[PDB]
């Protein structure tokens, strides 16, 4: 089977175009047809572009489609406008969906996220539990990629990250929680909470005691 | 066979026969008759069913 | 697998869409079980031919 690649998110100002590419892992893209879809928050997905270069009835043009081979990828091109098209787009070829790219208008000025790593409390360690608390805030847009590595390899066991959501100051907030045991807490030298936001990576590391 | 025989000595009749049950042989022979003007009388075998 | 489908269609220009259309069907139906092929031939003169 193949696998579909989409960028996590992208930001574009009104009056300018934006391109998002759907990439096929194995095999050629032209071997099968591809489709593009949009989904508003809480709204059912709606067809926007189907069968490579074909506009469904009701689609007001603008949204074109590139199916050139290139690096085994097919991209989606949108005319310059930011009225409502700020949504998440997915590519589907054959029983496989795309990752999805978040698109939003350029509103408030972008703010760098604030990374803070909280080592597990001693009282929790007494209860044979270890929770790693990582908090993020003052960032735009609400899309943060957070990864956890035990100083020698990424760790995905017990990780728990809150979905970003709009704050009360036209901003976004989120947090990441990692659940571990005292044996795992004391087994590794340090644990890292990497934060990725709009291509910006901020690293904060903590050590036991 | 049929039209090479026709191309050989000039026959006028091709009294025929068979041993199978494939009804399709009747239609093929009927097609032979149209474009060659040779009377043919199938008797026994596949070329028997009306 | 290789399920070849033929035709006795008219002049080769009309046959061109046949070779084009099958790939479209191949593109639509996605599996490694349905790899069709194509062949054709024009209307030769005479009936026996």
């Amino acid at each position: 089977n193949f696998m579909l690649t989409q960028p996590h998110s992208v930001s574009e100002s009104p009056g300018k175009t934006v391109t998002i590419s759907c990439t096929r892992s194995s095999g050629s893209i032209a071997s099968n047809y591809v489709q593009w879809y949009q989904q508003r928050p809480g709204s059912s997905p709606t067809t926007v572009i189907y069968d490579d270069n074909q506009r469904p009835s009701g689609v007001p043009n603008r949204f074109s489609g590139s199916i050139d081979s290139s690096s085994n990828s097919a991209s989606l091109i949108i005319s310059g406008l930011k009225t409502e098209d700020e949504a998440d787009y997915y590519c589907q070829s054959t029983r496989v969906f795309g990752g999805g790219t978040k698109l939003t208008v350029l509103g408030q000025p972008k703010a760098a996220p604030s990374v803070t790593l909280f080592p597990p409390s001693s009282e929790e360690l007494q209860a044979n539990k270890a929770t790693l608390v990582c908090l993020i805030s003052d960032f735009y847009p609400g899309a943060v990629t957070v990864a956890w590595k035990a100083d020698s390899s990424p760790v995905k066991a017990g990780v728990e990250t809150t979905t970003p959501s709009k704050q009360s100051n036209n901003k976004y907030a989120a947090s990441s929680y990692l659940s571990l045991t005292p044996e795992q807490w004391k087994s590794h030298r340090s644990y890292s909470c990497q934060v990725t936001h709009e291509g910006s990576t901020v690293e904060k590391t903590v050590a036991p005691t | 066979h049929v039209c090479d025989l026709m191309s050989g000595a000039r026959i006028h009749g091709l009294v025929f026969g068979d041993d199978t049950d494939q009804e399709a042989v009747a239609q093929m022979l009927d097609f032979i008759s149209s474009h060659t003007f040779v009377p043919i009388l199938g008797i026994h075998g596949g070329a028997s069913m009306i | 697998k290789i399920v070849n489908i033929g035709a006795v269609l008219s002049t080769r220009k009309h046959e061109q869409m046949f070779r084009e259309a099958v790939n479209q069907a191949n593109k639509r139906h996605g599996s490694w079980k349905i790899q069709l092929n194509a062949t054709s031939v024009t209307h030769k003169p005479n009936a026996i031919q």
